[PDB]
């Protein structure tokens, strides 16, 4: 009670408006993720809005009006309360006329889009916390139990259960896999990224890149949790504890590395990399050798969300609702918006030239000039 | 490496 | 009479079948196997063993039930008597 | 005149020690050229590398690993065989080249126990799956790949698990 | 009342331990053993000429 | 709390308040000096001087701890015989330490653990050092401390003879005939063998325990 | 070369000739010019030294040494989740301690260690820094900066994997709060992996007893938040399914006692498989073997499951072992109480085979003697012969003498005051006596006690009484309110079985009174006696001797003889007159406190004290009125006052009685006198009922080391007293008090705590139902 002696510091960068940018509306589904950290992020799919929370409400809107379209709750009516919550936690994903929703619950659900209704609902082997990516008429998700599932994609039939190691105070928000050529490029509690092909499962190569020689080991978590991107042959990835890395697809090689790491989540532009530091630390490296093209250290421990590149300009937002739009070259605060006081924690996306963003309880703000 | 004879 | 008495055990409790089983020549380390240690013995020149089976449970007649063994001085039991006590009071 | 050089936890390197490294290579040991960038800028790179050595003395001595003497006369045997020169006139050589022989036993055993420690504590740590063997063979083969796998795999992890120790150890330079 | 005489290289406690009995030991019977002899508790024989109760004048040398 | 100054004035005065008898203070500036200068040259004066100090002002255990840390320090010097006599007097003093003196109660039945520490630091003492000047003082304390001891087993004796445990009194005085065949205590137990045997019916061995009490009765 | 002699600089911890120990030179050989390292190597792997340097810059070898700093002192800030105890001896642990050497190593050390325990807590962004001060002529010191962050909370527990219980049900068992009740404040959210092992063994056993036997807990993860704020738990279940207990069969070297074995394994068919109810099996078996003299026994039950039809076929494997037997008894820590006093206590015999239920029965007992703070059973067998076994109890002694003092008034009265003791275990012999006297200017009164408990061992108790009240009225004796009285009471009291004794004795008191206030009752009972005084005028003087027997009953079940928190007691007193005594009465006393506990650490009691007196006389004549009961105050109903609650005197109209000076002694004196005059003055009935009910609870700021030493009580009280005797024409004018629907109640808190000088109670009472001529106070102390 009284040891409340938080060692922080959050001061407010300078207030800096070069443009102004509008909330064309906000919808406010509800309650949704709250104080509880997880992977949620509203999806859209060609002029069409689809957004979740928590409580089970899944929500079909329209852009340019906000207007709703068909919203069904997830109640688990079958349950012994037949209305208990869900606890929504998977990633929005959409697949043609199949839209795909992970739960904490050990649960996936395919929600079948226009008519309202689930496809089916198949039961996981342990909880699903990552985004669920479809890959060649199948769909992988990173249970946090060391296990990737490859799901079929028109019904159920998990075909390979690869088995993982999870040591025993692995942080939460596993590494969400991708798919590229037949290759899974996915990573894991342990600090390790490996490839496996979306036919069989059959695990290709197994390469570590976190290196936390620290004092205390049960302290040094350092594992890769961030979504891998590849840009022609060469993948990226990033531990908790550092290790920026490139590396050859086709084997276990790392071309190079850059030890200051210390990132969750991250863009590429295809010429220059950007990431945010555990600090808040913005900074661009070159692609060729990982030289620090830039930084702007003006943040530090703001509970940021994702980089995201719109129309030239970096957008990123904290939990107090303010809306930083920062320079593309060199940094610059070129604008800021307190948008909402609820509350960010989730990634922002940028699709069809527009940008969407999720609040804990404001839910949608959609984001134009 | 510098030295010649070494650890066999 | 009136006042309480909690019942007295001043020896361990034997049991007829395992006496049964006693002979003469039956050494110490079996003695010990099969009964076990005797709680007083004769420290004053011959080593004899002395198993004192008594209960007084209280405003009742002691029972009482001696068995004594004399044992050489090589280790080798010699005599038992399995004196069935109650004599005069 | 012999000061300490460092301190290695329980373990201490001393001046002679480089002495035996300093002096007795870069124009000596062998090859005498090998490289001269300076010695005074070598002296950081000779320091970290003998007291990594200590550290894996250390480490071999706490998990009770010996060597005995027959394994030291192989090795000394192979030593000549690949010299192509006699063991005793080495020893003659080296009686004048400044290297005693009981000096060079301690150092021969030494390295031998730092080598089998590293070994046999990296082979551990190196996985191998068999899908990657074969498509290597398909970029060229018959446990041939595998060698040159060992080879990488080895060349990596010897660096990663020797700055494992180097962090997670007290040293501290006195001289 | 008042504390020890004089309060310097003296006992903290009382003097009258010099009171004990004498020691005899129990002689043998006639014809017969004891197990007696199987103690540890053995006081070595030793000479007077010492300091006894309060004369032992305590000091750090 | 004293001043930082050399060894000189502050040993000086320390002991002449050492010498005054206000221990309660002396032991503070002690202890201060002490702790200043851990391993001084003059070391093994300080610690006696503080169990003298410790001793002295009833600070029986700092001081049997400071007695264990110094008789490891110095195994062999002219005084170890003193020191660990001094901790078998703390030992003993601990042992009778009441208010049975102003009213005069015969501390013989207590617990003997502190008895049994300092008769054996008194045995060690005899036993290494029996030509020293403080043997005789030792063997008296001996004295007293198996009179305790046998008195204590003795009184533990007759409350189970009246109890009515007949065989536990005889396994105890057996004991005590054993270890302590010289007291006056077991020449008093002595008839306990008679009220014990003939009372569970083996007179036979009695009569030998009869015999033996008239020859030492005397 | 050749060494001719060889010098140091080392000397605070070495011995001079220590370090010539470890010379391999000897100081008279030759240097061979490489044996230098070889004994610096030495020299240094004694762990003695850090720093080793030679020199020949004359003829000899110098060395050169630093030693290890002395520690001289520990200081450390930031602690709040750590206090300087646990911190010293964690020190100590090491051997790192003031008065010693220093070694680095060790210091990083202390530090993983320290963090490992605030990792332990939940305070992950806190991290421990070792400040190494330097001090000079080779010491240091040490500082230690905590900085502690905040300690982790926790989000949300997940039970994923289950299809037979509900979340919130489970969630509720675990020791763990994942999220407490707004309106509350009962815990926290903190985290401990001792108590998430100890939540995932609840867990494992809440399947178990529910019928499930082919159960398991798959795996476990705890994720945390990317800040090191939010910890999730979340556990992996095989839901397995329900089972039957089809039979169990015993095996093993069981001794002739197999049909109260079996009688204890007899289990209806067809019972779901509890795991609970097997360890209660293995218990009530080994206990029972305990019970004849097999106090090692092997006890192992193997669920023999059969997966295809619900069926288990449980089968006990019992290895019973030698009859053991005791060897000797021991007990330490009676320092002053003598050994006698604790051996009659005993129940298990020295000198049998043991009893497993005994030996604990004893130590309850010793526990129930009411002088001994903690006591403690131990069994250790002899390193000889297989089955012996000494039972040693650690007792450690508490203060048993009750010190009482009190003055007269705060006007200088001179040389008045009342003093005296309360012994139980005067000396540590276990006689009980208790002497306690006063003296003041309008009072002097002294009393003695003595008590045996064991005036013969075996249980029969002896105690006396003594006591002598011959004050006058010191102020004035004549025409003022005079009472002599004394008396001799001798008791005795044997039990009847283990819980239940009672007492009897016998004695004799007479009293003489004079000049008395003229009141209705105490006129009434002298008309009972066949006297018929004056009225206005208080010049009365009379003796009466009386023969009186007195006897009591007793039952104590208690697990504390000081402020328990099980059991309860009786406490009844059965007093009857006999012939030839002056005064023919009956009176009987019951008195009852009783103890609840509700939690398992007994720390939560409700106590429960009600006393029942009643009186009246025989062959028509009364309760003297000094016999007459009364309330209020400690002991009793608290909050208004002590010997005030019951019937109020009233005294008829008064004047010219003998000398009354004015201002004082007006108690119904007046020229206007007109009729009976109604005062406050209660002196009570022969029939008396109490009822009184608190709770109890630790002190919300102390801690551990004298958490035995304060109780705290939330009191609920309520009180009656009344007269049997009444005459509603004489009361007509008054309230009829004979009623005993009159109540008093009041409530508050009170503070006991145990002191040098007895017992001390502070109160905290705040009356809420009161009657006429209360005058409530809400503060009282007392001893």
């Amino acid at each position: 009670n009284s040891e409340e002696d938080v060692v922080k510091m959050s001061p407010l960068p300078t207030v800096e408006n070069q443009f102004t940018p509008t909330t064309a509306w906000s919808t406010s589904v509800g309650s949704g993720i709250g104080n509880f950290y997880s992977n949620l992020h509203p999806a859209l799919a060609d002029n069409v809005v689809y957004a979740a929370d928590r409580a089970g409400l899944v929500k079909a809107l329209n852009a340019d009006d906000g207007k709703e379209i068909w919203s069904v709750s997830l109640a688990e009516k079958d349950g012994w309360f037949s209305k208990e919550p869900a606890l929504l936690s998977g990633g929005v994903t959409v697949s043609g006329g199949h839209v795909y929703i992970g739960s904490e619950k050990a649960q996936v659900y395919a929600l079948n889009t226009s008519d309202g209704t689930v496809a089916w609902q198949t039961k996981v082997a342990g909880e699903a916390l990552s985004r669920p990516v479809v890959s060649d008429g199948l769909v992988l998700i990173h249970t946090s139990n060391g296990q990737l599932q490859a799901l079929n994609e028109a019904d159920g039939a998990v075909k390979w259960t690869v088995n993982l190691d999870m040591p025993s105070l692995s942080l939460r928000g596993e590494s969400a896999p991708t798919t590229a050529f037949g290759a899974a490029v996915v990573g894991g509690d342990n600090g390790r990224v490996s490839a496996v092909l979306m036919e069989q499962g059959q695990m290709i190569w197994q390469q570590r890149i976190s290196q936390a020689t620290g004092s205390t080991e049960i302290d040094r978590l350092s594992d890769v949790d961030t979504t891998p991107v590849v840009v022609n042959g060469v993948v990226f990835a990033l531990a908790y504890n550092g290790n920026l890395t490139a590396l050859d697809l086709r084997s276990g090689q790392i071309m190079w590395k850059r030890e200051l790491g210390s990132v969750n989540d991250f863009i590429v532009d295809g010429n220059r990399i950007y990431l945010v530091d555990q600090n808040d630390r913005v900074m661009a490296l070159t692609i060729d050798g990982g030289v620090t093209l830039w930084t702007q250290s003006d943040l530090l421990h703001r509970l940021l969300t994702s980089p995201v590149l719109y129309n030239g300009n970096l957008v990123v937002g904290d939990s107090e609702g303010y809306l930083h739009w920062i320079n593309v070259e060199d940094g610059r605060f070129v604008a800021q918006q307190k948008v909402d006081s609820s509350g960010f924690q989730t990634e922002p996306v940028a699709a069809d030239g527009k940008l969407l963003i999720q609040a804990k309880d404001g839910t949608v703000y959609s984001i134009t000039r | 490496d510098a030295a010649q004879k070494d650890r066999a | 009479r009136v006042v309480y008495r909690p019942d007295i055990n001043q020896g361990n409790y034997l049991t007829a079948n395992d006496v049964s089983k006693i002979r003469v020549g039956m050494t110490q380390q079996q003695v010990a196997y099969a009964l076990g240690t005797p709680l007083m013995s004769d420290p004053f020149g011959t080593n004899t063993w002395f198993y004192v089976f008594r209960q007084q449970p209280g405003h009742e007649g002691v029972t009482q039930q001696t068995l004594t063994l004399t044992f050489n001085s090589s280790g080798v039991l010699t005599n038992i008597d399995n004196k069935p006590a109650l004599s005069g009071n | 005149v012999d000061c300490v050089a460092a301190v290695v936890n329980n373990g201490v390197v001393l001046e002679s020690d480089v002495d035996g490294l300093m002096q007795s290579v870069k124009l000596n040991a062998a090859q005498a050229r090998q490289q001269l960038p300076d010695d005074a800028t070598l002296r950081h790179q000779i320091m970290e590398r003998l007291i990594m050595d200590q550290i894996i003395l250390q480490m071999g001595q706490k998990m009770g690993v010996k060597i005995s003497d027959e394994q030291l006369d192989q090795a000394i045997a192979n030593i000549a065989k690949q010299n192509n020169m006699t063991l005793d006139q080495m020893r003659s050589r080296l009686a004048y080249d400044g290297l005693n022989y009981n000096t060079y036993r301690n150092q021969i055993r030494k390295e031998m126990i730092i080598s089998e420690v590293r070994n046999n504590e990296v082979r551990r740590r190196i996985t191998i799956l068999p899908q990657e063997v074969e498509s290597l063979a398909q970029q060229v083969q018959k446990d041939r790949a595998y060698r040159m796998l060992m080879n990488r795999k080895f060349s990596e992890e010897a660096a990663s698990w020797m700055q494992e120790q180097r962090a997670s150890a007290y040293v501290k330079i006195l001289s | 009342c008042s504390s020890d005489s004089r309060y310097k290289r003296q006992v903290s406690g009382d003097e009258a331990y010099l009171e004990a009995a004498p020691l005899a030991e129990l002689h043998a019977p006639a014809g017969m053993i004891l197990p007696v002899t199987s103690g540890d508790y053995a006081i070595p024989v030793t000479n007077g000429s010492g300091a006894v109760g309060k004369a032992l004048d305590i000091r750090p040398p | 709390e004293v001043p930082d100054n050399p060894p000189n004035e502050i040993y000086a005065t320390a002991q002449q308040k050492l010498q005054d008898g206000n221990w309660r203070q002396a032991i503070t500036q002690l202890e201060a000096l002490d702790n200043r200068y851990p391993f001084g040259p003059y070391s093994q004066q300080v610690q006696l001087d503080l169990i003298y100090a410790y001793y002295k002002n009833a600070d029986l255990p700092l001081a049997q701890a400071a007695i264990d840390r110094f008789i490891r320090l110095n195994p062999t010097h002219p005084n170890i015989d003193y020191v660990m006599y001094m901790r078998g007097l703390t030992n003993m003093a601990l042992d009778d330490s009441a208010l049975q003196g102003f009213f005069g109660v015969d501390r013989s039945d207590r617990d003997p653990q502190h008895a049994r520490a300092a008769f054996s630091d008194f045995s060690k003492l005899v036993r290494g050092y029996p030509n020293s000047q403080y043997t005789t003082d030792a063997t008296k304390r001996l004295v007293f401390l198996k009179d305790r001891l046998a008195k204590y087993e003795y009184s533990v004796a007759e409350y189970y003879t009246e109890r009515g445990a007949w065989v536990a009194v005889v396994n105890r005085v057996e004991g005590m005939l054993r270890d302590y065949p010289d007291t006056q205590a077991t020449r008093d137990a002595l008839p306990l063998m008679e009220n014990a045997y003939r009372q569970m019916q083996m007179n036979a061995q009695a009569e030998k325990v009869a015999k033996i009490i008239a020859a030492n009765s005397s | 070369f050749v060494v001719k002699d060889i010098h140091f600089e080392g000397l605070q911890r070495v011995a001079v000739g220590a370090a010539l120990l470890s010379m391999p030179v000897r100081t008279g050989d030759t240097v061979n010019d490489e044996d230098i390292s070889n004994t610096i190597r030495a020299l240094f792997a004694t762990g003695n030294f850090e720093d080793v340097c030679v020199l020949r810059d004359g003829d000899t070898l110098l060395v050169q040494v630093k030693e290890r700093p002395t520690i001289a002192s520990i200081t450390f800030s930031g602690n709040k989740s750590v206090k300087d105890d646990m911190l010293k001896q964690n020190l100590e642990a090491s051997g790192v301690r003031v008065g010693e050497s220093l070694d680095r190593t060790t210091i990083a050390d202390i530090e993983k260690g320290l963090e490992d325990f605030y990792y332990s807590v939940g305070k992950y962004s806190a991290s421990v820094k070792a400040v190494v001060t330097p001090l000079p002529r080779n010491r240091v010191d040490l500082k230690l900066v905590f900085q502690e962050g905040v300690s982790a909370e926790i989000q949300q527990i997940n039970i994923v994997g289950n299809h037979a219980f509900t979340t919130d049900e489970l969630i509720s068992h675990f020791q763990l709060r994942d999220e407490v009740p707004w309106w509350n404040v009962v815990g926290d959210r903190k985290y401990q992996k001792q108590k998430l092992a100890g939540d995932l063994e609840t867990l494992r056993s809440y399947y178990l007893d529910r019928g499930y036997a082919r159960f398991n807990i798959d795996s476990t993860q705890v994720s945390l938040t990317p800040d090191k704020k939010g910890i999730y738990v979340t556990v992996n279940i095989t839901e397995g399914d329900q089972y039957k207990l089809s039979g169990v069969e015993v095996s093993g070297n069981l001794a002739g006692h197999s049909a109260e074995i079996e009688q204890l394994t007899k289990i209806e068919p067809g019972e779901l498989y509890n795991g609970t109810k097997v360890t209660k099996m293995e218990d009530d078996i080994k206990k029972l073997l305990g019970r004849y003299g097999y106090a090692y026994p092997r006890v192992q039950s193997m669920p023999e499951i059969n997966d295809a039809d619900k069926t288990v076929k449980l089968r006990v494997n019992v290895d019973a072992g030698n009859r053991f037997y005791v060897r000797k008894i021991r007990f330490e820590g009676n320092d002053t109480s003598k050994d006698a006093v604790l051996r009659r206590e005993m129940r298990q015999m020295e000198g049998a085979w043991l009893g497993s239920d005994l030996v604990d029965q004893g130590k309850e007992r010793l526990n129930r003697l009411g002088f001994f703070e903690t006591v403690d059973t131990d069994t250790q067998r002899v390193p000889g012969s297989p089955d012996q076994v000494d039972v040693v109890y650690k007792v450690k002694e508490r203060n048993t003498g009750s010190f009482n003092f009190g003055i007269g008034y705060g006007t200088e009265s001179g040389v008045s005051f009342q003093a005296g003791v309360q012994q139980d275990n005067w000396l540590g012999t276990g006689y009980a006596v208790g002497i306690n006297g006063t003296k003041n200017d309008y009072q002097t009164y002294a009393e003695l006690s003595v008590t045996n408990p064991y005036f013969t061992v075996d249980g029969v108790s002896l105690g006396g009484r003594l006591f002598y009240n011959d004050f006058q009225a010191d102020d004035a004796d004549l025409s003022d309110y005079t009472n002599k009285s004394y008396g001799t009471d001798v008791t005795l009291g044997f039990p009847i079985n283990e819980y239940n004794s009672l007492r009897a004795g016998l004695g004799y008191v007479h009293n003489s009174l004079s000049n008395m206030q003229p009141q209705v009752a105490m006129w009434r009972y002298l008309y009972s006696m066949g006297e018929h005084p004056s009225t206005s005028d208080q010049d009365n003087s009379f003796k009466t001797d009386d023969f009186t027997f007195n006897y009591g009953w007793t039952y104590n079940k208690l697990d504390r003889g000081y402020f328990p928190t099980d059991g309860s007691r009786v406490n009844l007193t059965g007093k009857v007159t006999i012939p030839g005594s002056d005064n023919e009465y009956y009176k009987v006393t019951l008195d009852t406190a009783t103890y609840v506990p509700i939690d398992d650490d007994h720390k939560w009691v409700v106590l429960g004290r009600t006393r029942w007196g009643y009186g009246d006389g025989l062959g028509g004549k009364e309760m003297p009125f000094y016999e007459n009961f009364y309330a209020g105050g400690s002991s009793t109903v608290r909050g208004f006052q002590s010997n005030t609650i019951g019937p109020k005197a009233v005294y008829f109209p008064h004047q010219a009685s003998n000398y009354d000076p004015d201002y004082d002694y007006e108690c119904a004196t007046q020229d206007g006198a007109k009729d009976l005059c109604k005062s406050d003055d209660a002196v009570g009935g022969n029939a008396m009922a109490v009822a009184s009910l608190e709770f109890i609870t630790p002190t919300p700021f102390i801690s551990d080391k004298y958490a035995n030493s304060v109780r705290t009580s939330f009191f609920w009280d309520m009180g009656t007293v009344w007269d049997t005797n009444w005459d509603s024409s004489q009361y007509s004018g008054y309230p009829d008090y004979s009623d005993p629907s009159n109540i008093r109640m009041s409530a508050g808190i009170a503070l006991q705590w145990m002191s040098p000088l007895g017992p001390l109670v502070f109160s905290y009472a705040q009356p809420f139902k009161k009657y006429d001529g209360d005058k409530a106070e809400q503060f009282q102390f007392n001893i």
